[PDB]
């Protein structure tokens, strides 16, 4: 119904996969 | 003629015997008609709860 | 102290029912409502599966690297978008086994952070910085769908669909944590309660709600296609 | 003096009489009555099924596909205006065996938000004008009966069947919610167990009203064609 | 304070006798006696089941819409005026399977608020607004029995079986919601255990009443009717 | 008048009217 | 040995079928 | 005639009683469902769970 | 709105993001 | 030629 | 022809 082409606006505070605090940095760059 | 009288009586017997076993009626309790599952008479969805 | 309309509807009057339902309100109290509320909905997501909360999306396979999304909490039924087909998932060995021993069927398992297919799948998707372009989803177009992990409260304006639904929820899985950040034990045991029933009620209405429309029985398939 | 009427009917008068016998009439505690009903409601509707919170409506089926309405929480029998044909639940990977490998009868699955059903069935509204004329049902529809949920009061004149039936129920389980806000255990508890007993008489009213006026013998015999 | 007769024979008699077997009597109290006691009677009317409060009535089948009436509670034999038959409940599917798959036999569902019916019945009936007219009932003329929800109290005059039959039962299911009212726990627990032996004894008797002339032995029916 | 006689007597119902349906038709 | 043709008149304060204080005025009008 | 009308009767007996038995209907209870995997009917995968 | 519906709505999730791997595929 | 039930 | 998943 929907992409996953959007950009990465938080991190994951429920969820054992995708980003972190520590991480997002590398998901936008 | 006893003896046809006779056979005819056991065989009434056997045969009313029969007569009942073929009906299979199942005995439940109240907690578990599921009408829309028992009626329902498909192999493979019935429940048998409670 | 603070005041409150009926319906608990944003984040803004939850963490002001939070304070009123515990007269333990103050300066060093009220600053960490929004904490407990964090702990509580984590606490909640952490288990909760339900649909309101679900989310479906196009996947790019690519044969294998196909990664998962951030977030992936569980997956429901996949499939794609042409003729319909259902996926079975198995473990890596399995894959590994029909690898080399050998297309009706369709694998997948679960490589760390990837998701691994057997058939060389080429399923297509937009790239990223595409603007828009729906892209009319082409053929090979697997449809994933899985449970996502809902976002947190930033504003006072934010709402969700457990506050329009649930708030009372979220209102005792709350004052548990408050009332164990102050020293209360009654109070923590009851809210937990209360939280605990709140949850198995809107749990077991998923439940009655899934094939909750007909009986079922199995005709004795045997599988009738053979020759295929 | 908050005074309530005998035959409770309404919003208002169920405020004033949760008002009245939590004796207390102080703002802190009257502003967040329609809070304890909302809880109460909510968690009243939540697991209750019933005839009356039932609804009929026609669905709009335009190839094997469809969408669930937003008041949605149990479905029981489909089936079409005509003929009957009650439709069965199944699962995804029988309904996309079904494709692959397939007088005739139907299935439907549910695909989040989406019923599909396997043989293509093609569904179609009634007529929509609302000059005073009748809605001329549309033939080649399909009938749907789900416990609808209803909808919030958000005013005093509104009322509901339950008001009507059961106001006693909600009574109790919104003091529930109150003599939770205050610290009062034992009011809770009997509270609590006044709305378990009602709910479990609703419930078992609604037993004695099912498929019972009959023996529970003699398995019905709906074999086939073939004697 | 109030005074009453002997027997507790009208709804004016009973709203007294409650207030005087509990001393909790005054203003604010007597005004609400009328509230507990329609409390009393929808948990008592929710699950009793006996004949005084039934009701026979014939039907308009319209070969399917036929619609239930309003005081539909629960039905007890359903059959004709013609010859005797009686009519046998199945579930939607099994009617479902009856209309394409084919008349001594007749059988009946609840779809929703209505009663179907698998052959085209045309059960005939005065239509509304018809005046007084018995109409001398025709034939195929359905006849319905079943349990009707009594009517509630609404003046002092109006009187009702229970009341001329068991008022302690109204009493005690009322006194428990008005002890419910003011806060009392002891007088609760005694009145409800009360009122439920009260209601024991009356549904053992209904029971008792019922298949209580002479005992059973099945004749070992095996249909000696076949031929037909 | 009965004393616990159940046949005794049979209290009315609500009302014995229709559904809007059966009004309507 | 009746007919269900009199009018409506009170609501079902008891029985899940039927009208409501909210609807009896559908089935007066 | 009575013979073969007898005959029949027992032999529809016997039949309806197959004619059950082939359906195989499973008893269950409710929170055993699980439709993903009874639905599917594969030789390995059911959940028999609770 | 839904007072108790579960499909009267659907919360978003965090954000439709892929991981670094797609970004730098 | 069956219809739906609508409200009063 | 698969690679290992490094850090962001």
């Amino acid at each position: 119904i929907v992409y996953n082409n959007q950009a990465p606006d938080a991190v994951n505070n429920v969820g054992q996969f995708g980003a972190t605090e520590g991480s997002i940095g590398a998901y936008k760059q | 003629k006893d003896i046809q009288d006779l056979r005819t009586a056991l065989v009434r017997g056997y045969i009313d015997n029969v007569n009942n076993a073929n009906y299979g009626r199942y005995k439940a309790l109240v907690g578990a008609y599921d009408r829309r599952s028992l009626l329902d008479n498909r192999p493979g969805g019935v429940v048998e709860m409670e | 102290m603070p005041d409150v309309q009926y319906p608990i509807n944003t984040y803004g009057w939850l963490k002001k029912a939070v304070a009123l339902w515990a007269d333990r309100d103050d300066d060093e109290f009220v600053n960490q409502i929004p904490n407990f509320i964090n702990f509580a909905e984590k606490e909640i997501y952490r288990n909760l599966r339900i649909p309101p909360l679900e989310k479906e999306v196009y996947l790019d396979i690519k044969d294998g690297v196909a990664y998962i999304p951030p977030d992936y909490l569980e997956a429901q039924w996949m499939m794609r978008a042409k003729d319909g087909t259902i996926f079975q998932v198995t473990s890596p060995e399995e894959i590994s086994y029909r690898r080399q021993h050998g297309n009706q069927p369709v694998n997948f398992a679960r490589f760390g952070s990837r998701f691994i297919f057997y058939p060389s799948i080429e399923a297509d998707t937009p790239y990223y910085p595409d603007d828009g372009s729906p892209l009319i989803p082409a053929e090979n177009s697997v449809i994933l769908s899985y449970y996502a992990d809902p976002p947190e409260f930033h504003e006072d304006t934010d709402t969700s669909t457990i506050l329009t639904i649930a708030p009372e929820l979220l209102l005792y899985f709350t004052l548990r944590h408050a009332c164990l950040f102050v020293q209360d034990d009654n109070g923590v045991q009851k809210w937990s309660a209360l939280g605990k029933a709140i949850l198995d009620e809107m749990v077991e209405q998923n439940k009655k709600q899934e094939y909750s429309g007909s009986p079922i029985a199995i005709p004795n398939n045997m599988t009738r296609l053979q020759s295929s």
